[PDB]
This record gives C-alpha cells, structure tokens and sequence, in this order.
C-alpha cells in the first residue's frame, strides 16, 4: 500500500480543459462524473508527470489514462505517440474499444498488437508488442507516453524481462503511467528504477454499510412457502429491477426456471460459471433485458449493487459474514426467514448490530 | 402488528390491481407477447361492463407505470398501441367502441395526468421528496406522451400541450432535467411533429429558446452538447 | 473412455466427395492430408449420423466437424442451418476463423454469438447462445446439426442447463455431434439422453519413442562452458531450426538474452506466460520468424515436435521422466553434460534402454 | 574419433566455412541487415586475392543453404542481391570487377549445381541419397526463381531451367515436380514472358493442360495446374 502524495481534485470534466471532440467522446460514451481516481488522476498525466496509480478494477482506471491519453495526441502526427500494455489480450481489446469509443469524434486510429506505424495509439500485451518493436514493426521514436495497466499481473505473467526491455526501447524522456491494484515487490522494483518522482494515488475501495438501505423480513415459517411469498410480493409492490440471492447454486437455477414458467425475465449468475459469462449477464442486465437477477453468495463479493430498487435475500446467508456484500452501500432489502431461520436472522441483528423489522403492509408507498 | 401477508370470470378493484402490478412487473421485450395477451385479457373484461370501469383503470395503471419508469417508456407505449389495436370490439362504454374507444382512453388518462402538473426547481428533507417524485413522474410521463405520439396514438393537440408546458418552464431557468426531457423528446418525436395541426412554427420558437439558452445559460458541458447536436439535427442534417 | 465401433476410414479428402469449393478450402488452409479422426469422423457426419468422438486438442478436432458442416450446408437456405457450442468466446471466435477459411471459396455467412438470423452457421458459448434463442433473436427452425465440441469443459464450467434447453429448443431431429477430451459421467449423460446410436470414435494419443531420433552428448565438463559449445556447434553444422530446454526459467532468459547479443534470433517460453502467449510464440517460431526456440522442461508435454531437425538439451531434465516429452517421436538430440552431470546421463541410459554416442566429428554429414 | 570445440583479418578455407554456417544459420528477416553485412565483409576478403577464391566459397555456400532450405530461397536470393550491390569495386579476379564479377559468379554457380543433375522417378541406403538431390535440385531451381525475379541471372539460365523440368515433365511427373513448376511459374511467370520466351510457356502450358485431362493427379494438385492455368490464359497475371 502506497501513500499519496498529490492534493489536486478536480471534480468535473469541464474543469479539465480538455478538447471539444474529447468532451464530447467521453460524454457519449456514458461518463457525466469522474470517478475518484479521474479526480485526481487525469490531471498530473495531462500535465507530464509519472503517475502510480494504486486502483482495484472498476473504479474507472481505464477511462482516466485513455481519457488523458487522447488529449496528449498530435492529431498532425501520423505515428504512435502512446503505447498501452496490458496483461491479456482480452484486457487490451476492451482498453482499445474504450479509446476507440472516448476517440470517434476525433481522428485518432488505435490499433491492438497480439499497419501498426501509421497509428497513433498503440494497445497490446508485452510479449507481443517487444517482438514488433524489435522486428522493427512499428515506430517507437515518436512515443511520448507509456502505460502500464495491471503491472502486478503482468509481472506474475511472467512479462518482467519483456516490460523492462520496452522501457529501454522508448525514448528516454516517455512519460510513464503505471496502475495496479497491488504494490508488492516487484512492481516497486519497476516503480524506482522506471519512474521519475511520481504522482503517487492511492484509490481505497469505499466501505459498506447498512445505514443507506431499510431492511425487513417475511417469516415464511417452512421452506415450502418461500415461492409462495416471493410471486405474492410481485402483487403487492411495484419493481423496477431487483436481485435475489440463494445459497446454492441448484436453488438458484431451480428458483430461475420457476420463476420463468411465471413469465419472470431472469437472469442467474453462479461460481462455476466463466468471469466472461457472468460479466455479460450482468451487464445485460443492467441494460434492462432482464427485470430479476439470481446470484449465489459466492458471488456477492465481485458484484455491482448498482440503482436496483430492491433485494431479497431468499436464502439466509450460512455465513453471517457475507450479509454485507447482499446489501451494502438507498435500497430496500428483504428477507425470507422460516422457523428455523429465526436464530440466523438473530446472528445477522447482533453481528452488524443492526435492526430487521417484519414487511409492514404499507410497502407500496416505502 | 399491521404487517404483510401472502395468500367466465371477473375481477374487483383489489384483483384487477394486483393482477396489473404483477403483469407490469413482468413486462419484458422477451415475455412482452406472452404477458401483454394477459394483459389484454384483463381489459376485455369491460365486455361485461356498462361504463368500462376495469378497461379504464388497465389504461391507468400502464401510465403510472411509464412515468415511475421511463426506461421502458417506449416498451409500455407498444403495450397500449397492442391493446388498442387488439380490443375486444364489443366493449361498450355508456359515456364509440373497440380501438377508437381506447385510443380516447388514453388521451383522456394523459389530459388528467397532465393537469396534476409539477415544478421544475426544486428546493434530504420531508415534503421534498415528493415535490421530487412528482417531477419525476410529471417528467416521466412527458417521455411517455412521447412514444405514444410516435406510434399514433396519440392526437398533435396533447403534443403541442406538452411543447407548451416545457417551454414555459424553458424560459425561468430551466433544470437540467428538463433540458435533458426536452432533448430526448425531439428526438423521439421531433421529425414526425413538424407536420401536424402550425407545428413547425412551434419548434420555431422552441429551438430559439434554445439558442439563447446555450449562448447564455450556466449549462454543463455535457449539456451543451446535447442542445447543439440537436440544433444541428433539424436545422442543418434535417432528422437525416 | 469410450470404445470405438465404426470400421471405416477414408485416407485422402479427395474420396470424401465433398464440393469442390470446399475441398479448395480446405487445401488452400494448409491441409494436405486427413488427421487421424478427420479419417474417421468426417464421413459418418455427413452421412447424418449422430457422432460421439472423445478426442484430444490438437488433433483436429475443428477441421473434422467444420468440413462435414459445410459441406451439409444449403446455400440457397438462408438460415441458421448448423449450430456450433464452445466453452470459451476465445475458442468459439477461433472455431468460426477456421470454418471462415475453409469456406472462403464458398458462399456461407458464420456468425459468432457471445443479424444472426440469416446466417447459415453459428457459433458461440452455451450461455450467449440460449439467451439469443429465447429472445427469439436467430432463426433455429432450420437447424439440422448441432455440435458440442469440448463437452467436459462445457459441463464444467456450468453450461449443463443451458445446454439441455438447447436441445429442446431445436428441431427433434437435428444431428448431434459431440466431442470431447474425457467421458465423465456428467458428459455420458448428455449422450445417453441426447444422442441417437451415435458413431462412438476414440483417438488414443501416439505414444512417444526414441527410436526416430539418433541421439549424442557433449561432455563440457563445467557449466560455464556449455554457452561456449553452443555456439561453437553453429559453426560445425547446418541448421534450419532447433529447439534448447532448460531446467529453471532463469536460464532460459539469460541463455536467450545471451543468444540475441551473438545475432542469433530467438522465441522463448516458460510456465508462467498465459497460454495465450505460448500459443503465439510457438505459432510465429513454426512459421520461420525465429529459428531457435528455448523452452522450459514444465512445457515439455503441451509442446509441439515439429519438423524441427534438432534438439539440444542445454540442461540435463532433473526428473529423468521429461527426457521423452523432449525429444520423443526423424530428427537429433544433442546432450550437455558436465563432469557432475555424468551419472545424471546413466540415469536416462538404463532409464530408457536407449544408447547415447558422443558427438562425432562428422556431424555435417549426420 | 569424436567432436571437440575451440582489412586486417585473413581466413583460411575452415575459418570461411565455420564463420559462413553460423552466419547462414542467423539469417532471419529480422537479423538480416546485421548478418549480411558479416556476410558481405567475408566476401570483401577478395580484395587481397589474386583469384577471388574466399568470395567463390561465399557465393558455393550460399547455395547449398539455399537448396537445402528452400523455406528461406527469397531471402538467400536477397543475400545474394546485397552482395551484389554492395561488394567492393576495387576485387579483382585472374579469371570484370564488382558487381559485374559477382553476377558472373552466381550464374557460374548455377551451372555447376545445375550439371549435377537429379532424378525425378525415386525408387533405404543409397535412396536417402538420391531423394536428397533431387529435393537439393527442386531446391535450387526454386532459388533460380527469386534470383531471376531480382534480375540477378539472365533468361539464359531460366531456359535452361524450364527446359529440364519440361523434359522431366512429360515422363509422368512426380507431384514433388509438378509442385516445384506450379511455384516457380507464381515467382517469375509474368517476368519471363518476355525474355531473349512466351512461346516457351506455350509448349510448357500444353503439356500441364494433357496432363491435366489424362493424368492421375491428386485434386490438390490439378487444382494448383488449373489456377495457374487460368492466371495466365484468362487473368493475365
Ligand atoms: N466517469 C465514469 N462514470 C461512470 N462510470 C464509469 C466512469 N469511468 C469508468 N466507469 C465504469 O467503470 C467500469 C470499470 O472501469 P475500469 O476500472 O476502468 O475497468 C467500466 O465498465 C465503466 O463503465
Ligand atoms: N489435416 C490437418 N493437417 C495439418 N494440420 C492440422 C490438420 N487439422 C488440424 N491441424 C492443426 O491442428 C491444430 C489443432 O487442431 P484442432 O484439434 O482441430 O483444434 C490446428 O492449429 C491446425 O493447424
């Protein structure tokens, strides 16, 4: 864990003077706010400085060096001006795809390295991007900027050797950018060797609490009545999207398959299933195609409790400590608890010290 | 403890709403067929009504629905163009039948609507949530007047209503939610609007209240955008 | 592992009665020669039998389901007409590149799902392709033949469900096809159930020998001679390509890093580079870009002994097990081995029964 | 008897052979300007020759690699371009200087290779000899290709070339011949139609448009004849 060491926040785009054709990409993409780390980042790479950034994913590490990036780039010159290094090639797709969206109101070509002197952004992995620039394949004398997304990753992907040959094959005075979620050893090492007097931020990941969400019960008193509830409920209060969540996987497909017999739109998500998968699901979801998302617990760590209204705990959590991740932060949670449910719904009150109040029949308007 | 509690033929007031609720619930572009038959099913129930009492509260309940969740504005919209289009013809109501019956339902549920009105500035707090909510269902239904007017469902009178009302509020320091409204409303409406019954010599006045709103008015960026790209919409690309 | 009980085996793609624009397909691809499984399974596909193949990657798996498929098509039917399932988007992506290919002399639209109800093949993982059927997204009444290749890798990554509804949801009569490296009892149930007297195929993997290669060794004596004899060795003899192992991966980098300081040009792999890479690094050496590969001993198994005339073990193996995945089989292997390495050389003689002469002079010949 | 490792400078024949195999077994489009230019520094030895004899032994080792490697013949032929172009002016041989001398050379060393001869028709001992000079012979007569293609040889020797495979070719021709033919009408077809030559191909075309209609071929192949077939005759290269 690295300190910070740069106050400098700048809390809207507006304030960034970046250019109209940027502002507009970046607008028409989806981003209205920046992200903590754009608050602080996006500025210092902007004006020169080395940037280490320590983020976890998600927090919008992409958009704040491609958004830095562009502003940067000669559209006059026609060769790369910045290279972008990844882990994956999966991971240098998506970096490009977002480039490319932030980029369609300029005249900037990105291309992906796993034609490519004629472009003005380069994205790839390090294996593949040190071979290029050894076979003398794309120009690297006009390369003012170099990322390194992921390092931590990169370097456990045995891309040390590689990484550290391109630093040496970039001119001496490229501006150097490099985020990762962990700061262990080896990613140091490349930090003080690489890396001049850098723009140190550290992005913590925001704590959950209860307090944002009102939370209730339904004594459904046996198992075999939970279903029952659940399309009863669905009479009585108006949902716009919600996320139900089971202990097992089995529950979790055979409460989807029923649900859908009811002409429900669910989608379901559980562990054995690929990260693409699950990736796609949720984002399908969050784009309205489905109006129910059924998850295991497993998975209520890298999920996103994203404006969904409401949440129902149809299983009760074996393990009290994932009570959190279901429904942490302004929501509504509500859970199903049978007869003998009711010590584990005990547990939940004194562990987050917290109060459950039994589904008053005044719901429609809460 | 007042508490919460689970549980050829016609339905009360009670039933016919949490039939709906459900129903609305479910609605999906997936499930839409199979759920807006049901849906149907409910409103050919005034067949065996004098004054079309159920009809009339299917056609209440889509509209709340469609301004508490204007993503699906243009989804709910495709629900009132199938039960217009798919009425039981014999529905009689004792205040014109079938289609043309339902097609005065709707501009009827929009005019009353319509006339409980909403301000634009707002002032966490108490009343104001709610002073928030009816904005956002008074904006809301906007978008969902909208998507009716592009399928034909609705007459240029309630469209012009709408322009009316937005503009008004277009000229005392409009919110960013309006501006946002007004936008996403040209370009749901906007090219099929600039002909029906002094029309065009509405949007006349609306985008020059526009051009002085982004020559003047303290708007984000982002904002700002979206007013020029559809200045440039209608006057220079003309909707192409 | 199932047991074989179809007897017929076509040799040459020319007795396969396929359509000429096919069969310029597949030999402007690169194939010359039917694999061992394209020799046996390719026919009873198109003869519409319902196909159980338990098959290893890399044997040509892809070829043999995607030439019977094209084949099958109808080009005036304009409509999904065969459905192809993966585990992964990366390998479905590379299933439609291959049948892409060999259909480029035809006139068949392949469509990837992770506009897709005109195209006349799809491909695409369990999940992406059940959502898209529900959504009434692409056309399955004309489907006729469905393949699932990897089966294991499906089941295991929890696509049982999606998969079974597949199966309903397509005409009750459509071909199955269906391989896979194992037969779990998860994957013999999909057959069981699934399948129609299917053709049941088994491609045992070619065990290795010695008896292909002739083998030397080189006494060095010290370690810090055996860089010295390296190089000496390519100022005796001619060499196209050749592949050098190592024990440790440090090695392989230094030993690499030192080559390239001399000129030469080298491709180098270890276990900690994702698969993705290996894959690309082995691709592009096979194609010439490189003309010496060092590898570590842990991907001695995954590798490919092409027509690669030498081998030179720079590095005695320490497990005297991976001296077969070396050098095992018309080529030459060449030992290093220090005064200590001496008894390490016996091991691998009484090991294998084999001889090892020490390097002649007349090896420009040889 | 067994193995055992080791203009200023001088090399005797060994020295040239060693320094001449490591650097042919460099030679990569990547390393290519660094290795020929070792290579061209071997052959500038000649200036401090009375008969040129070390740059002879460069132009004979280049191709040997050349017909043994037919993988790389367009960059050995390329090799051969360089040498060419960039050879010292002031070599003189007791047998023209520069360029005009290494032209003479490469054509020399074509005839040599070229005499050798081959069998096309191959019946374990003496047959891995005899597979090899005829797989060292379509090997040289594709490195003729990329040399004539560069303007390297005149059409001279790529009569001669066509003239063999054409003898050669209408005694039921291997595929392995039939292959070479195919490729070597891809690289320098076009080219050679107007050489001190058109009229050449004509005879050349007839044979493959019989031994299309009448010979048993695989379809790999006659499709190979018929696209090469129908470049010529209806896309005009
Ligand atoms: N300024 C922003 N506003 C809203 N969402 C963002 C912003 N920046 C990034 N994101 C989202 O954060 C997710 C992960 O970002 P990253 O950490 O860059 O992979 C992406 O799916 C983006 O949609
Ligand atoms: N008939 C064939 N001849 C030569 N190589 C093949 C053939 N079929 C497949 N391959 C190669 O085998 C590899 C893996 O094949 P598959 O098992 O189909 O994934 C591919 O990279 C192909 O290049």
């Amino acid at each position: 864990q690295i300190q910070t060491n740069y106050d400098k926040v700048v809390y809207k785009f507006d304030d960034m003077e970046l250019d109209e054709n940027l502002l507009r990409g970046v607008f028409g993409y989806g981003f209205e706010e920046p992200s903590a780390i754009q608050q602080r980042a996006i500025m210092p790479i902007i004006e020169g400085h080395d940037v280490l950034a320590q983020a976890q994913s998600g927090t919008g590490k992409t958009g704040t060096f491609s958004i830095a990036a562009l502003q940067r780039i000669d559209t006059s010159v026609k060769a790369p001006q910045a290279l972008m290094l990844a882990p994956t090639r999966e991971l240098a797709l998506q970096i490009q795809k977002v480039v490319m969206a932030l980029a369609f109101h300029m005249d900037i070509k990105v291309h992906a390295c796993i034609g490519l002197r004629d472009a003005q952004i380069v994205v790839g992995t390090p294996g593949r991007v040190f071979d290029n620039i050894q076979r003398r394949r794309f120009r690297t004398d006009k390369i003012k900027m170099f990322i390194l997304d992921e390092a931590d990753e990169m370097l456990s992907s045995g891309f040390k050797e590689q990484i550290y040959q391109i630093f040496t094959l970039l001119p001496p005075t490229t501006q150097v950018v490099l985020l990762s979620a962990t700061m262990p050893n080896d990613v140091l090492e490349v930090t003080t060797k690489f890396m001049r007097n850098p723009v140190r931020i550290l992005v913590k990941k925001d704590e959950l609490t209860l307090e944002g969400i009102k939370q209730f019960y339904v004594n459904v008193e046996e198992e075999e009545y939970k279903y029952e509830c659940l399309t009863d409920l669905y009479d009585s209060i108006s949902v716009t999207q919600a996320v139900i969540f089971c202990n097992t996987r089995r529950k979790v497909e055979e409460l989807t398959t029923k649900l859908r017999n009811d002409k429900f739109t669910v989608s379901a998500i559980y562990s054995d299933l690929p990260q693409q998968e699950r990736d796609t699901i949720m984002k399908e979801f969050r784009s309205g195609s489905s109006r129910i998302l059924i998850s295991t617990d497993l998975l209520a760590r890298g999920i996103d409790v994203q404006q969904v209204s409401l949440v129902i705990n149809y299983d009760l959590p074996a393990n009290k400590e994932n009570y959190i991740h279901r429904i942490g932060r302004k929501g509504v949670a509500i859970n199903f608890v049978t007869n003998e449910d009711v010590g584990a719904m005990r547990e939940l009150e004194k562990f987050y010290s917290t109060q459950i109040e039994e589904l008053p029949s005044d719901i429609a308007t809460l | 403890a007042n508490r919460w509690v689970p549980k050829t033929e016609l339905l009360d007031k009670d039933e016919v709403e949490r039939k709906m609720k459900s129903l609305l619930n479910k609605l999906t572009l997936e499930m839409f067929d199979a759920i807006s038959s049901e849906i149907l099913a409910i409103a050919n129930i005034s067949v065996w009504e004098t004054n079309g009492e159920t009809l009339k509260a299917v056609i209440e309940q889509i509209f709340l629905k469609a301004c508490d969740e204007p993503h699906w504005s243009s989804m709910y919209a495709q629900l009132c163009g199938k039960v217009v289009k798919e009425l039981n013809p014999d529905i009689t109501d004792e205040t014109k039948t079938g289609p043309k019956l339902v097609l005065h339902y709707l501009v009827a549920r929009c005019h009353a609507e319509f006339d409980k009105g909403w301000t634009d500035k707002l002032p966490m707090s108490e009343e104001y949530y709610a002073a928030a909510s009816a904005k956002r269902r008074g904006l809301g239904l906007v978008r969902f007047i909208g998507f009716l007017y592009r399928l034909n469902l609705l007459t240029g009178k309630m469209m012009f209503e709408c322009f009316r009302r937005l503009m008004k509020d277009l000229t005392d320091s409009p919110s960013e939610e309006t501006l946002e409204s007004v936008v996403e409303l040209l370009n749901t409406v906007g090219e099929q609007f600039e002909t029906d019954s002094e029309g065009s010599q509405l949007l006349d006045s609306l985008f020059g209240i526009l051009d002085n709103i982004i020559q003047t008015a303290k708007i984000s960026s982002r904002i700002k955008f979206k007013l020029i790209d559809i200045k440039e919409l209608r006057h220079d690309k003309n909707w192409n």
